[PDB]
């Protein structure tokens, strides 16, 4: 009858938190007023396509801007000395000198510099032109119009699919991995080989002539002959300059490893192949699941064999199949968790290869990436471990999976937890140990006494890749190995030549500095997982709680009787997780950003001495490379800085907020407003005002979020600020 | 008792005029700088704020010797009259200036302590009864709650009042003496040259405490110089306090944002770890009551946060 | 309102009637138990879900539940 | 004088009237004392009055 | 038995508080509370501040029902009195409350019929599976 | 300058001064 239109039971709050709730239960579908499945799938469906026409109209804007108000053109002329434009700025509460002070570049106003790697990025793919820019951005926005079109579109009674339909897939994993995959990153490499390559090779191929243009002097001849050979005779040369005609070969696939010289970035020709190669595989593959013609797998049976004899994984994997396809958390858990995974895989990849022409050159875009796609990463691991619990209460049907490998884990649970335990004691009391020991030692002017440990291990790992420091003479190391042998005219003279390149960040030199933080990090990772799973396997029920699955995922507490049970509920358990992964990958990122400043300063020697010891990362990284952000202003003057250190502030603001509504609780709050609500009511001519939502402290849930949300933007802008006005 | 209300509504709203009225000048102090506009900032080259009555008293007291307490010969203090008296070189006293930066501080203060004031006297008047529980005086001084009803009632009860108390507390405290300090190092202390003075920070205090910036970088960031590098000396100590203090306080942070209920749980696996050994206690393991764990918080944040405060101000000073 | 259940596994020691601050259980005759008495909650629209009731009750586990539900006037506590 | 302010403020009495007036014809007060740009009445529609400065990657 | 009929008695000595009654008690339901005090001995106000109880019957009025099982529990367990109470609506309807049925709730009283009462052990319930697809909860099977 | 002008404003003001009016009808009602 009000909104919440979707709850009855919000819609008759009489406070303001019908409010907040009803902001808060927007996009809970199954908790919604006379919901089903299909309603569920079906605005689950469309909700998707909401979220691609916000992206593709988000991407659209980026290339719109930086084709109407940057330096797109000054910038592929003169890569390497000029700092690229993201937006112009139009401020009204900005004064006279501050106006000259964000008058960088070419600009005839104030404006920002991108250190998103978007330049480079588009600039290796063949973008060339403002014209470009601007064609995209249209035909972008287009697809934005199509999607959300497409949205509506099937929300009509004609056009509603089935429920069947949403549970076929068999069919989507085969066409996701034949086209969505497969034919998708065929047509990539089309477009490196027709478009990027010869934009390398400096021919400019657009719409009007491509077709008109051979990419390869006898193109497809050897596609269809078998001589695939002819198409890696004669690649780019070791002194060929990026975008020029000079050094250009004719070769449209290699596999010759190693960076292009002058950019440092991995060779097209490589990428190519490579999309090519994959696409085979994907394309392949993805006729394996069964569906309208009789040929292909069944998923139920293959999970269903897969049981061992003499039960020592029980039943196997029986009944999975269904409690699978029937539960949508269990779908969303694994999708985050592999998502988490690759997109800090792309984020450790990408920094060691980098694949774009005079990226790594530039500083601030890296550290901003590499922080950037590690951060996102946590957060949809820390989500992924929210929909396993939600899975665990909702979704479980215990008859079901009775005795299967799910069951049988939930039987052995607090042998999981108290070994993670163990795992995460152990790392805690011996790093933090050696660490404090080493700061000791430091003090007492005796560095000679540290307990520094040599990572062998990865040290022997850098041998087998052919790194010659360590002197181990393994694999790709020893002359004398078949692995050498084998593949020495293929790859490994550009791979070799780029291991060994210790000014490139490809497998780093590595001391004792590295051997602790990276058990920091375990730490981190152990922890993180400790939180999230006991949320998860305790989800249902506990000796404390034992009918928590008839309360469901967020709960207040359970009351302070028998003890007390604040943050008892799955919920919290995630909530707690949050703050290890912000920690944990706050010291990721700090290890990453250090290890390059000091190597881009030209001293690596500060990293590998200071790093051992913890008051080294405070004097020597955080104090020291602050010098120039907190001076943005002065009382004398003021530099370019301004944005950056106004930020930091601003993150260290809302920072502090969120230990208000973190520590301090309810009770106080509402007693204040209690008083509060009793002297507007007797003030004289406010009197002739009164509020129609009663006013009411926000919930013990409410609290919780929204202290972990400014502690989370606190956290991210700040270090952002820091980050980039350091680097840069 | 009868007019409580009226009583901490009132402090409620004089509390968040101080709040606005103090900080939002520092807020606005570092907009204006930052956004290129120092002749708009609180200061005493472009906004002025004098404090004119501290100004007068000090007027007064200066002149009373003369006028008012004839029989005294000098002041009772040299930072209200003049005759700067220096020992071994050094500057025992000399009159101190106020300015607006002054002006800022005290404004800051008054409204921490009204704050802290509001807490506390809450507390205690409401110990009692409240609209939200009327026999709150049952459940005792010292208790968490009484449950996620009424909407949820987390710390209700005076103890909770006085939790919260000790942060603005140390919050006031905190501001007070980095105001001395400061003061100390910038506008008094230091060497005395040929008829002349050398402050210990060159009198960068007026300039530089208008803004947020300025004690971030002139105050935390400069000073925190000598117990960065109190390494390999006798002042060492003071690093490895520094350091320590710092993990202390954030150590409190893992009980005052968390709940026993989590930890019932870990306990609960752990528990089976031991059964399953035979190494199970007979004082079955429990966690920390909610008022305990509060309790643990606050302590170890206070220790922290003033244990890390005096390895600074001693490392800083003495070196 | 808030939703509070009595379960079989009531001994009728009547204590979660006594603790309550709002009247919202009482005891009726039963035939189960040794008290010849069972709790009930007729009057739960008047309930706050404060859980004084829960921690009142020595059966193991235990034998009320409050489960808080959708939130009325009444229910959230308010003299407003 | 009652008789000056009722006659005067009783075509704008409507509640209806005000969201169709105070929100376009207020637009139309920041659309035009927006629009009207130079050094006279701001610091921004003024511009950069002096020559670029030199970056910290030798650029322009 | 019969409930309590709702006249007009004077309250107890009260100099007055802000505590007390608001808005809520003009456009929504405030609650009053009936007894008969023996002497004249002080009590606790549950909403803030001392008051001296007169002879005879005295009635009080609240705008929440904490505030009437407060101070009934006060007036009960010190003094050893027994107090009735029920609600007021701003149309000038009355609901009778407490006690309901004459006798209070916690000793038992014939013709109270079990309410919410659920007859199994709580981990007898179903898995919320078993409860989706309706607007139902988990205990009520 | 011309574009910018216009934008900005509507974009700063405008667009949350209607949308803060309509969806606080659309609370409480
Ligand atoms: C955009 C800017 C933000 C604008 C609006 C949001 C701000 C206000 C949010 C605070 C409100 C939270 C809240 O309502 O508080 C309570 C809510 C809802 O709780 C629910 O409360 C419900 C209330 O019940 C009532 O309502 C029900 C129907 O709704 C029924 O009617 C029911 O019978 C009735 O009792 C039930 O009790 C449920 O059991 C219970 O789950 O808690 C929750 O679930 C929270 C809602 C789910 C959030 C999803 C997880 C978010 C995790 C984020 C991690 C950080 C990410 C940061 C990234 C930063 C990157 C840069
Ligand atoms: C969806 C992505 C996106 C994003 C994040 C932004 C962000 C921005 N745009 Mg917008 N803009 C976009 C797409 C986007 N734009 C697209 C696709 C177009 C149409 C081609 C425009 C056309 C546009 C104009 C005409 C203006 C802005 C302006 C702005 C700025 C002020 C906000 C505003 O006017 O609204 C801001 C940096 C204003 C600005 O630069 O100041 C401005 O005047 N934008
Ligand atoms: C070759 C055919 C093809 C292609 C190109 C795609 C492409 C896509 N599908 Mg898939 N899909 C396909 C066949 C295909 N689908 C079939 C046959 C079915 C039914 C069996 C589905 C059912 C399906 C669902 C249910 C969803 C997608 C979604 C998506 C998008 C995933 C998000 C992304 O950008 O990555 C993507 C555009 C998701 C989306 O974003 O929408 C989504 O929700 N698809
Ligand atoms: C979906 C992507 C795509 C598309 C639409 C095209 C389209 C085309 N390609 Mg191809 N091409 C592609 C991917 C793609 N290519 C890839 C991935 C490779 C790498 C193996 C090549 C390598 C290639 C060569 C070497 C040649 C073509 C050529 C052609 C043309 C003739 C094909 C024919 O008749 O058989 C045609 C316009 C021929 C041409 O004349 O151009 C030609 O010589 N292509
Ligand atoms: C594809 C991504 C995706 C999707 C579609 C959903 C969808 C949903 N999430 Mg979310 N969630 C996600 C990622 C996602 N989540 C991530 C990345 C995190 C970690 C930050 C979380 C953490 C999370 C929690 C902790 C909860 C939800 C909840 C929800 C539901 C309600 C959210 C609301 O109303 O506000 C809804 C079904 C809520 C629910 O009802 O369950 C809830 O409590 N989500
Ligand atoms: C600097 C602060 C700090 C410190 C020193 C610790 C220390 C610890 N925490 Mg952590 N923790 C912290 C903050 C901190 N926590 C915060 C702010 C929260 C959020 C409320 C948590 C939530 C948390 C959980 C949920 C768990 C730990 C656990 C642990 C232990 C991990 C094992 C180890 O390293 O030894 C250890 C005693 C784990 C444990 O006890 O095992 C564990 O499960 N902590
Ligand atoms: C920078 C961080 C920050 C900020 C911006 C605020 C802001 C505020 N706090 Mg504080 N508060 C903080 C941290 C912070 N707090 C922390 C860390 C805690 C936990 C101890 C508290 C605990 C707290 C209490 C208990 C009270 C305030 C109060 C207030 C308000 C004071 C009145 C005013 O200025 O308006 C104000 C909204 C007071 C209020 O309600 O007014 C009040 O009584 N705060
Ligand atoms: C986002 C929308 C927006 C818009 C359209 C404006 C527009 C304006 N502001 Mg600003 N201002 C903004 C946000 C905005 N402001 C915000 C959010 C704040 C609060 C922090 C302020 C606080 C502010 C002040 C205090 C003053 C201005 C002033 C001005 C004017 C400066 C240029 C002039 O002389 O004419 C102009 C009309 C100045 C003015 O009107 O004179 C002025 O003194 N603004
Ligand atoms: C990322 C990016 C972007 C975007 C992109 C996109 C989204 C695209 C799409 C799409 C595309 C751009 C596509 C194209 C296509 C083409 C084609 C497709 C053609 C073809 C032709 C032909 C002639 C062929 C034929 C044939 C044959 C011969 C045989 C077999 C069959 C067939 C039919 C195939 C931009 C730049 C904005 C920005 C930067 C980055
Ligand atoms: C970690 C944690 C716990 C669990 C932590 C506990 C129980 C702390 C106590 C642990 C110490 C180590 C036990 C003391 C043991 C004796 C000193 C004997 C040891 C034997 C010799 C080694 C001396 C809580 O109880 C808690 C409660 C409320 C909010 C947050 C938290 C919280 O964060
Ligand atoms: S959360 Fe607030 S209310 Fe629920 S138990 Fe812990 S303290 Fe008592
Ligand atoms: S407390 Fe548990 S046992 Fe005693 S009465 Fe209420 S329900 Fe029956
Ligand atoms: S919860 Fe508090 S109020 Fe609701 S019934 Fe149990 S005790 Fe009485």
């Amino acid at each position: 009858k009000l909104f919440p239109k979707f709850s009855q039971g919000l819609a008759q709050d009489p406070t303001t938190r019908r409010i907040w709730y009803g902001l808060a239960m927007a996009h809970d579908f199954e908790s919604h007023d006379g919901m089903t499945e299909e309603n569920l799938y079906q605005k689950i469906f469309a909700s998707h396509f909401g979220q691609l026409s916000i992206i593709f109209l988000w991407t659209s804007g980026n290339l719109f801007h930086v084709a109407w108000q940057g330096n797109f053109e000054q910038w592929v002329t003169d890569p390497v000395h000029i700092r690229p434009i993201a937006h112009a700025i139009w401020d009204p509460h900005f004064g006279q000198p501050a106006v000259e002070a964000f008058t960088r570049g070419g600009a005839s106003g104030p404006v920002n510099i991108s250190t998103s790697g978007v330049y480079q990025w588009w600039y290796t793919i063949g973008m060339r032109t403002n014209q470009d820019l601007y064609v995209g951005s249209v035909f972008l926005a287009l697809v934005s119009a199509i999607f959300l079109f497409a949205g509506w579109l099937h929300l009509q009674p004609n056009f509603q699919p089935s429920l069947s339909w949403f549970k076929d897939a068999e069919s989507r994993l085969n066409h996701h991995l034949s086209g969505l995959f497969g034919v998708s990153s065929l047509a990539w490499t089309g477009h490196l080989v027709h478009v990027a390559i010869p934009e390398s090779r400096g021919q400019h191929v657009g719409w009007d002539n491509f077709l008109s243009v051979l990419p390869h002097p006898q193109g497809l001849t050897p596609f269809f002959t078998g001589n695939w050979a002819a198409y890696a005779q004669s690649p780019d040369t070791a002194s060929h300059v990026f975008g020029t005609a000079q050094g250009s070969g004719q070769a449209i696939l290699t596999f010759l490893g190693g960076f292009h010289p002058q950019t440092q970035s991995l060779w097209l020709t490589d990428m190519a192949h490579h999309h090519l190669a994959i696409a085979v595989i994907f394309i392949v593959a993805g006729h394996m699941y069964r569906t309208n013609f009789g040929i292909g797998h069944r998923m139920q049976a293959i999970l269903e064999a897969h049981t061992p004899p003499s039960g020592s994984l029980g039943a196997g994997h029986k009944g999975l199949f269904d409690t699978v396809n029937n539960s949508l958390h269990f779908q969303l858990g694994l999708a985050l968790a592999s998502v988490g995974t690759i997109t800090s895989l792309v984020a450790q990849h990408m920094y060691s290869l980098p694949p774009y022409a005079f990226q790594a050159i530039d500083f601030t875009t890296q550290a901003a990436l590499y922080t950037h796609h590690q951060y996102i990463a946590g957060f949809i691991m820390c989500g992924a471990f929210a929909h396993g619990a939600i899975f665990f209460i909702r979704d479980y049907d215990p008859e079901q999976n009775k005795g299967n490998v799910l069951a049988r884990m939930l039987d052995h649970k607090e042998a999981l937890i108290s070994h993670l335990s163990w795992v995460s004691l152990f790392l805690g009391f011996h790093t933090l140990g050696l660490y404090v020991h080493n700061d000791v030692m430091q003090a007492f002017g005796t560095p000679e006494k540290q307990i520094l440990i040599e990572p062998v291990f990865a040290q022997w790992i850098q041998a087998a890749h052919g790194k010659a420091l360590y002197g181990f003479d393994f694999l790709l190391s020893s002359k004398t190995s078949a692995a050498f042998a084998n593949g020495q005219s293929l790859w490994l003279p550009g791979w070799l030549d780029a291991i060994n390149n210790n000014q490139n960040s490809l497998f780093l030199t590595i001391g004792p500095g590295d051997f602790l933080v990276h058990h920091a990090i375990a730490l981190g990772l152990h922890t993180t997982t400790l939180i999230l799973v006991k949320g998860a396997l305790d989800a249902r029920g506990s000796k404390l709680m034992p009918d928590k699955k008839d309360f469901g995922y967020s709960f207040p507490c359970d009351g302070p009787g028998r003890g007390g049970t604040c943050d008892i509920s799955a919920y919290d358990a995630f909530y707690l997780a949050v703050f290890w992964m912000l920690n944990t990958i706050g010291w990721v990122t700090f290890y990453w950003h250090w290890k390059h400043l000091t190597l881009w300063q030209g001293n690596v020697a500060q990293f590998d001495e200071s790093s051992t010891y913890l008051m080294g990362w405070l004097r020597d990284y955080l104090w020291l490379n602050s010098s120039q952000l907190i001076n943005g202003y002065n009382p004398f003057g003021m530099n370019s800085l301004s944005v950056w250190a106004w930020t930091f502030l601003f993150g260290h603001l809302i920072y502090a907020t969120g230990f208000m509504f973190l520590i301090s609780w309810r009770g106080y709050w509402q007693e204040l407003i209690e008083t509060l609500v009793w002297a507007h009511e007797k003030t004289p001519l406010a009197n002739l005002v009164y509020w129609k939502d009663k006013p009411v402290a926000l919930s013990i849930v409410q609290a919780r979020l929204v202290g972990l949300a400014h502690f989370s933007v606190g956290y991210i802008f700040t270090y952002a600020a820091f980050l980039i006005a350091s680097t840069s | 008792i009868r007019h409580r209300d009226a009583i901490i509504s009132h402090l409620n709203w004089v509390c968040i005029f101080l709040g606005f009225h103090s900080f939002g000048l520092y807020i606005h102090n570092d907009t204006m700088s930052a956004l290129g506009r120092p002749q708009d900032m609180f200061s005493d080259t472009a906004i002025q704020l004098q404090p004119v009555f501290a100004q007068w008293i000090q007027n007064t007291h200066f002149l009373a010797p003369q006028l008012t307490a004839p029989n005294a010969l000098a002041a009772t203090s040299l930072t209200w009259g003049g005759d700067l008296v220096a020992v071994g070189g050094k500057v025992a006293m000399m009159p101190i200036s106020l300015g607006t930066s002054d002006f800022m501080v005290h404004h800051i203060h008054a409204f921490t302590i009204h704050v802290t004031v509001l807490i506390l006297l809450k507390g205690v008047l409401f110990a009692r009864s409240s609209r939200l529980i009327p026999d709150k005086a049952n459940l005792g001084f010292r208790f968490p709650c009484d449950g996620p009803g009424r909407g949820g009632t987390c710390q209700v009860s005076a103890w909770d009042h006085v939790f919260l108390g000790l942060f603005w507390m140390y919050n006031s405290l905190s501001i007070v003496i980095f105001h001395f300090s400061w003061k100390m190092q910038s506008d008094v202390w230091g060497t005395v040259t040929a008829s002349g003075v050398s402050h210990i920070t060159g009198g960068n205090f007026a300039q530089s405490a208008n803004t947020i910036n300025g004690w971030l970088r002139d105050f935390l960031w400069a000073q925190s110089s000598q117990v960065i590098q109190s390494y390999g000396s006798a002042l060492s100590a003071y690093g490895l306090i520094f350091l320590g203090a710092h993990f202390v306080w954030a150590f409190s942070l893992m009980f005052l944002f968390s709940g026993r209920g989590y930890w019932q749980e870990l306990i609960e696996s752990i528990v089976w770890a031991h059964n399953k050994l035979k190494v199970a206690p007979a004082i079955q393991p429990r966690a920390l009551s909610i008022t305990q764990g509060r309790a643990v918080g606050v302590a170890h944040y206070l220790l922290g946060g003033i244990a890390t405060t005096w390895s600074f101000f001693l490392a800083r000073i003495i070196s | 309102a808030h939703i509070v259940k009595i379960y079989d596994t009531c001994i009728g020691c009547t204590q979660c009637v006594r603790a309550c601050p709002l009247d919202v259980l009482e005891m009726v005759p039963w035939d189960g138990c040794k008290a010849s008495q069972m709790a009930s909650a007729p009057r739960t629209e008047d309930c706050v879900g404060c859980k004084r009731c829960e921690t009142a009750c020595p059966t193991d586990f235990l034998s009320v539940r409050v489960y808080l539900g959708s939130e009325s006037t009444r229910s959230m506590g308010l003299s407003y | 004088q009652a008789k000056f302010f009722t006659q005067a403020t009783d075509i704008i009495s409507r509640r209806e009237s005000l969201r169709a007036l105070v929100a376009l014809s207020g637009i139309a007060a920041i659309v035009t004392y927006g629009l009207k740009a130079k050094d006279a009445d701001l610091p921004i529609t003024k511009g950069p009055q002096t020559t670029g400065e030199n970056g910290k990657g030798g650029s322009v | 038995t019969v409930p309590t009929l709702n006249p007009d008695t004077p309250s107890p000595i009260f100099g007055g508080s802000t505590g007390g009654l608001l808005r809520k008690a003009q456009t929504e339901e405030f609650y009053v509370i009936t007894w008969e005090a023996k002497k004249e001995q002080i009590f606790e106000m549950p909403t803030g501040g001392a008051a001296i109880m007169r002879q005879g019957p005295n009635l009080l009025k609240f705008g929440k029902k904490e505030q009437c099982l407060a101070l009934t529990t006060q007036l009960r367990n010190k003094f050893k009195l027994t107090p009735c109470f029920y609600r007021v609506f701003p149309d000038g309807k009355v609901q009778y409350l407490h006690p309901a049925d004459g006798v209070y709730p916690e000793k038992v009283n014939a013709g109270r019929v079990g309410a919410n009462q659920n007859m199994r052990r709580i981990g007898q319930n179903v898995n919320p599976i078993k409860v989706k697809f309706s607007g139902r909860m988990m205990s009520p099977a | 300058s011309w574009a910018p002008s216009v934008f900005v404003p509507l974009t700063g003001l405008v667009l949350p001064a209607i949308a803060m009016a309509t969806l606080f009808v659309y609370i409480e009602k």
